[PDB]
RNA sequence: CGGUCCGGCCGGGAACUCAAAGGAGACUGCCAGUGAUAAACUGGAGGAAGGUGGGGAUGACGUCAAGUCAUCAUGGCCCUUACGACCAGGGCUACACACGUGCUACAAUGGCGCAUACAAAGAGAAGCGACCUCGCGAGAGCAAGCGGACCUCAUAAAGUGCGUCGUAGUCCGGAUUGGAGUCUGCAACUCGACUCCAUGAAGUCGGAAUCGCUAGUAAUCGUGGAUCAGAAUGCCACGGUG
């Protein structure tokens, strides 16, 4: 919008574990409005990753994402004629908004047998430093210090 | 619409009056019998056949009253979408009005 | 195992595993299973002799394989010999069942060609 | 026995005078009554397209509202009855009676 | 199909020429436009003229046909290929 | 005596009577965990109770009707709220600062001639 | 509160939901700060609601010689043993192809099977049609009630619990085609809908390109109505999850 500047929707936290940010990523992974199919699958992988990490549910999330929230992002700048991508300082909201949708889009592709399989493979991989959601983080990376003449 | 088609209209309103609206035991109670004899049913089957044809009332078409328009028919007052508008809007119509919700 | 149609199903359970009898669907099966005394999760691993030549027995009572091939041939031949419109639909490779043919019927019509 | 009128109408000020003539009439004649009951006002939906051709989406809605009144009279004596059938009304008013 | 209720329909005045067709042995073919008529037992052996729209094409009853409508032995579109 | 709220959400409304006692709470002659199956409702017909603290210290029962799962359990919310309002009206200030109080005004919009849906156009072409 | 057969079903209450007539409330009204002693902007209190609270109806002067002489009315022109009128059959449903708008899919955030929750809004007399009996089913027989807050249409589906399938052109998908039927109707050949048995295409997320949507919105899941003897994946409405 050009005139208006909006105040954020009031969200509600994970009931089970008290996190707003495991609401969204929850409400990333929600298709058609399934919340609770979506919290089913999130509340398994979860859990199969605590087991796995010897960690709490949310403290492995939370060094799972850790790992691939980007720094920085590119952005298209104009000039009277011609454009330049430029390396933009992407704030902390921004941040976890990408890397739970890079995590939730790399386990979607995966071929395992099942979402929440998926999922905890992924955050497994991610928390290992390793695999699709880290490589989008790092060519995010790799773009940005190739355009960092521009900046 | 053509005046013809006015004619032949309420010719066959008319004439499906004579007939079926009377005649009509002889499908609804003996062509459709079960409890009767299969001969009797044929006759009657091949009787009904013998009715001029313009008497069935699955043959009228239902135009509006004010222009015989057959095509947007409303059938709670007899008129096409178009008079009924132009009724409505000047206030000829008892209780209808605009709607908002 | 193979059965009275001539097909050979295997490591799959009952129920479905009969299916491949052509002429045999998903309801046949269950009345071929209920009445030859089989539990329809059963695999055909694993399953008795006096078991599969009571399937056999039991499929015998029912038109398959060549059987129905040639019956519904058969008919589809008479449509032609008759002339009929369905036999014109037929012999010329069109809809025979009323569908429209401005476009669609690329089912029956087969690939599109200019 | 009681007897019981159900009034039906196009316009609710119509309906409310009518029921309220109904009422002191029949206080004024010695009827007792169990109160006029609003039912529920059924209304009926119309779309139409206004355009004398072509045009789909070019429509108007309209809607006509029918309200209902109930009222008992639940010690109907000779008098109160037939003061009751000597009423007259509003054309705007139907006024269907049981016992 | 009909309801098996009512039994298979024919015409009435496609069987009055049925009938007398039979007593004659079929001396003539008999026109006729009741395309829905079904074909009965008694008429194999006839020929009928049905009407297509604008011709009356020669039916021969073969006893085949029985059971189906006169309509369907008379095509009545004219497809020929495109170009 | 009882004390009591009506509220009400989506479609759905509810009636809540409330009293002192061990913290029974009853849904249509239902247990709160018969009747709603989804944890979302069954924390959020607790929430206004778990942040007043007296969970184990009042009973209630409960008649709901019309909408769907959450319509009917926000339902519940809103009428827990106001009857424990009236149980104590101190809280109010407390219940505003957790948004319990504003009855959530957000109706279904109704479908509009030439729209698919609410809001959705059909698919445009320019040719 | 008494009774109970556990059914608001009974006596009973007018509390509560609701029905629907009338009234109240929102006004930048109040309080800081900014501003040109202005109009108004930022933040706060109270309140169910806050700055057009949400949605609808409401479309200025005029543009496009825009659309309709086939709703209708009308100047002019043309026909008047025919460009008028009646009838049966056929066609508008063709099919080398090309484009638009939709429906269902390509699956495991799923399919199948068993159990069990929670809606709103409409229609009904040439009508809606219960219970019960028959049929695998579409339906048939008998027949109660209802011009309806009463009776019927009519057990919402997504969902929740449990089992099973195991990444397969499959227990995905259900086009096509054979067989047997139901119903409406004088009549389902061309050319209806639906049910049962069998058959089980293409399709594994779609080239250049392109479309909708700012919150109870998109997405997704069911329900009703008009036209209507029968005949919606279209149109007009409703609610669930979100
Ligand atoms: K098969
Ligand atoms: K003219
Ligand atoms: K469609
Ligand atoms: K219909
Ligand atoms: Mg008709
Ligand atoms: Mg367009
Ligand atoms: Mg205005
Ligand atoms: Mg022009
Ligand atoms: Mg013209
Ligand atoms: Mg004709
Ligand atoms: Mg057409
Ligand atoms: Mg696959
Ligand atoms: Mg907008
Ligand atoms: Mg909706």
């Amino acid at each position: 919008p050009r005139r208006r500047v909006i105040g954020q929707r009031k969200i509600l936290p994970d009931p089970k574990f008290g996190s707003e940010l495991l609401a969204k990523f929850v409400n990333i992974l929600m298709v058609d409005g399934k919340k609770s199919t979506a919290e089913s699958i999130v509340y398994s992988a979860l859990e199969t990753l605590a087991q796995r990490s010897g960690k709490s549910e949310l403290e492995a999330f939370e060094v799972a994402l850790e790992n691939v929230r980007p720094t920085v992002e590119v952005k298209s700048r104009r000039v009277g004629g011609s454009t330049y991508q430029v390396p933009v300082e992407v704030r902390p909201v921004r941040r976890n908004a990408l890397a739970m949708r890079w995590i939730v889009e790399a386990a979607r592709k995966r071929g395992d047998k099942s979402m929440a399989l998926r999922l905890a493979n992924e955050l497994s991989d991610a928390a290992e430093n390793k695999g699709t959601a880290v490589k989008k983080r790092e060519d995010v990376h790799r773009m940005a210090e190739a355009n960092k003449a521009f900046a | 619409a053509k005046q013809s088609m006015k004619a032949r209209e309420v010719k066959r309103v008319a004439l499906a009056d004579k007939y079926f609206a009377k005649r009509a035991e002889l499908k609804a109670i003996i062509s459709d019998v079960n409890a009767a004899s299969d001969e009797d049913r044929w006759n009657a089957v091949l009787k009904l056949q013998t009715l001029p044809r313009d008497s069935s009332p699955s043959r009228q078409r239902n135009r509006c009253r004010q222009t015989g328009r057959p095509h947007g028919f409303l059938r709670k007052f007899g008129l096409s979408r178009i008079k009924v508008r132009e009724a409505a809007m000047r206030g000829e119509i008892p209780g209808l009005k605009k709607a908002s919700w | 195992a193979r059965i009275a149609g001539i097909n050979i199903p295997d490591h799959k359970h009952a129920v479905i595993a009969l299916t491949s009898i052509y002429g045999v669907g998903k309801t046949r099966s269950k009345a071929i299973l209920a009445a030859a005394g089989i539990a329809e999760d059963v695999k055909i691993s694993e399953l008795s002799e006096g078991q599969i030549d009571t399937l056999r027995d039991e499929v015998a009572k029912f038109v398959v394989e060549g059987d129905l091939r040639r019956e519904i041939s058969m008919s589809i031949k008479r449509l032609m010999d008759l002339g009929c419109y369905r036999g014109l639909r037929h012999r010329r490779g069109l809809p025979v069942r009323g569908q429209r043919t401005k476009t669609n019927a690329r089912t029956r019509k087969g690939p599109r060609k200019p | 026995q009681r007897i019981r009128i159900r009034l039906k109408a196009f316009d609710h000020r119509l309906i409310d005078q009518a029921t309220a003539e109904i009422v002191e009439t029949a206080k004024r004649t010695g009827a007792q009554v169990r109160g006029p009951i609003p039912l529920p006002t059924r209304k009926e939906r119309f779309t139409v397209l206004i355009s004398p051709h072509v045009n789909k989406d070019a429509r108007d809605q309209y809607e006509i509202r029918t309200h209902l009144r109930l009222v008992d009279i639940v010690e109907p004596t000779e008098k109160t009855v037939d003061a009751l059938m000597r009423l007259d009304l509003a054309a705007g008013v139907d006024v269907q009676i049981s016992l | 199909p009909r309801s098996l209720k009512k039994g298979p329909f024919i015409d009435l005045h496609l069987l009055k020429k049925v009938e007398k067709a039979v007593e004659s042995g079929d001396k003539k073919p008999l026109r006729t436009w009741s395309r829905r008529s079904t074909i009965f037992p008694n008429m194999i052996g006839l020929t009928i003229a049905v009407h297509n729209g604008r011709q009356h094409v020669p039916v021969f009853v073969t006893d085949e046909m029985v059971g189906h409508k006169l309509g369907e032995f008379a095509p009545t579109r004219t497809y020929r290929g495109h170009a | 005596n009882q004390y009591y709220g009506t509220g009400r959400r989506k479609s759905s409304a509810a009636r809540v009577f409330i009293k002192p006692g061990n913290g029974k709470i009853v849904i249509n002659q239902r247990s709160l965990e018969q009747y709603f199956g989804r944890e979302t409702a069954r924390m959020v017909v607790r929430q206004p109770l778990e942040l007043v603290d007296m969970v184990e210290k009042l009973d209630l029962y409960i008649t709901v009707k019309g909408g769907g799962i959450s319509g009917q359990a926000g339902a519940i919310r809103h009428g827990i709220t106001r009857a424990l309002m009236e149980y104590d009206e101190s809280l109010r200030s407390e219940l505003r600062k957790a948004g319990f109080v504003t009855r959530d005004a957000r109706q279904v919009e109704r479908k509009k001639v030439g729209l698919r849906k609410a809001r959705r156009r059909p698919q445009f072409s320019k040719r």
